[PDB]
RNA sequence: CGACACAGGUGGUCAGGUAGAGAAUACCAGGCGCUUGAGAGAACUCGGGUGAAGGAACUAGGCAAAAUGGUGCCGUAACU
RNA sequence: ACGACGACGUUGAUAGGCCGGGUGUGUAAGCGCAGCAAUGCGUUGAGCUAACCGGUACUAAUGAACCGAGGUCUUGACCA
């Protein structure tokens, strides 16, 4: 390929980018990092929209999980600490790729709703 | 040719007549083509037209006709309302020129 | 500074404007005369304009009378000057620059239509 | 009847039927 | 009129031309282009429009800027 | 910023056009049935657009002029 995307299929190789992320979709991510004694198992966390990611090295998006104080952060997928994902809600609509809101306005009829 | 009419300045209407005061008419055409001064044209229309009327009429050869005398002094003056500054009224004592050119056989 | 974008010889408005007109001049008369930046960008006002107006239909003739406000040289662009450039892609109406003229020193060719 | 590059027909107004010129460079036959 | 074809000053009539809450914006009629030019995406102001977080902490004083700021319903204190 | 500096000038891809690659948005014209209508539907996860890159010279880089000292002396070794 061109000299711009010819040297990007290696690191974080384009591993079948799970259908979703997609709009309201909230695919519970994964994990395997250490940070502490290397023996950490799986994990779970709710997501949302605010999608993101490019061609070569694409990233998930703004997790926007309700649990805990709140949310944020995210690890670009794929990554040295990556694994398969799963499904969730049956899509919706608004404008996926960039969708603020939901933050500073997260309630029942508010969240999980455009 | 010679020189009459204009609205020159006389002062700046020279220095160009210079360098082209000596002999050799060809040495008067090669130069003056690049003067970077408003005092290039008009003064070139002459000395170039001076050689003219020199060939036909007043018989003379272009191969030996050179510049002998050329001076710049004349007017007359004239009132000229040239609004300057941010807004005033002043008369311009502007003066015209006088570009003499004699290209005979030296 | 930055990369080379368009060229607003004057301001913003004076800069869609100008393109239109002196654009329909190369369809009303196969001879035009501007300056240096001349029709180099008008070579664009025409094609776009041709094509998407190539084949006669509804979703093409309209795009025509949208950039060029004229009915005379909007229909002539069809049935003439196409079908007249059938099996020919590009090379619509180029032109070789010409020496500057009197008055405002500025070299200008003559658009023309080949 | 003096031409720049080539020689022949000339006119201190329009180009010439030989290569076209004035000071520019383009114009072909 | 003001020394000058000086963005200053100077009375009356046309305030039903068309869209709105009006003699407000846009636009027929009518008038006009008589408020020097050309080329280049500096530093360098005056005019101008607001900034992630905090927010008057600036300051003699929040000067400046901004904000509330149509209409209808509900409701409305001290004081007099 | 003027000047300079750097690349190329057909032994050319420098720039533009065209195509493709890489991107930005987001569902088209028309028609069918839609629907009283706004415009809600199906056909289209369709169109439109770009100051990136590549391929490609197809187009555009000619001709010709010109600045221009002319191998300044007295005098050590080597060479012939």
């Amino acid at each position: 390929s061109n000299i711009i995307k010819q040297l990007e299929q290696e690191q974080m190789k384009q591993d079948v980018p799970s259908f979703r992320p997609g709009d309201t979709v909230e695919v519970k991510v994964w994990v395997v990092e250490g940070s502490k004694k290397r023996l950490q198992a799986f994990e779970g966390v709710v997501i949302a929209i605010r999608n993101r990611g490019l061609h070569s090295a694409f990233t998930v998006r703004k997790i926007s999980n309700g649990e805990g104080v709140e949310r944020v952060f995210q690890t670009h997928s794929p990554v040295v600490d990556s694994i398969s994902v799963k499904r969730r809600g049956a899509v919706r609509k608004a404008k996926l790729y960039y969708l603020r809101e939901r933050t500073g306005k997260a309630a029942r009829i508010k969240e999980r709703l455009n | 040719a010679k020189h009459r009419h204009a609205r020159s300045s006389a002062q700046k209407v020279r220095l160009v007549a210079d360098l082209i005061r000596g002999k050799k008419v060809s040495q008067a055409l090669d130069i003056l083509t690049y003067t970077n001064k408003k005092a290039a044209v008009l003064v070139k229309k002459v000395l170039e037209s001076a050689i003219a009327n020199a060939e036909h009429n007043d018989g003379a050869d272009i191969d030996d006709l050179k510049v002998t005398k050329i001076f710049v002094d004349e007017g007359p003056s004239m009132k000229r309302i040239m609004p300057r500054a941010k807004g005033r009224a002043d008369r311009i004592l502007k003066r015209t020129s006088h570009i003499t050119v004699v290209v005979s056989d030296r | 500074h930055r990369k080379s974008g368009r060229q607003l010889n004057r301001n913003s408005s004076h800069r869609q404007a100008m393109f239109r007109n002196m654009a329909g001049s190369l369809v009303r008369h196969e001879i035009i005369k501007t300056t240096l930046p001349k029709a180099k960008e008008l070579r664009r006002v025409v094609e776009p304009l041709i094509t998407l107006a190539k084949t006669d239909s509804v979703a093409n003739r309209r795009l025509a009378f949208a950039r060029t406000r004229d009915n005379e040289i909007v229909a002539k662009l069809f049935n003439e000057l196409g079908p007249r450039f059938a099996s020919r892609a590009g090379g619509y109406t180029r032109i070789l620059k010409c020496g500057f003229r009197a008055g405002d020193n500025a070299p200008m060719a003559y658009i023309e239509l080949v | 009847l003096s031409v720049d590059k080539t020689s022949g027909e000339k006119h201190l107004r329009h180009h010439i039927t030989a290569d076209g010129y004035y000071r520019g460079r383009k114009v072909i036959a």
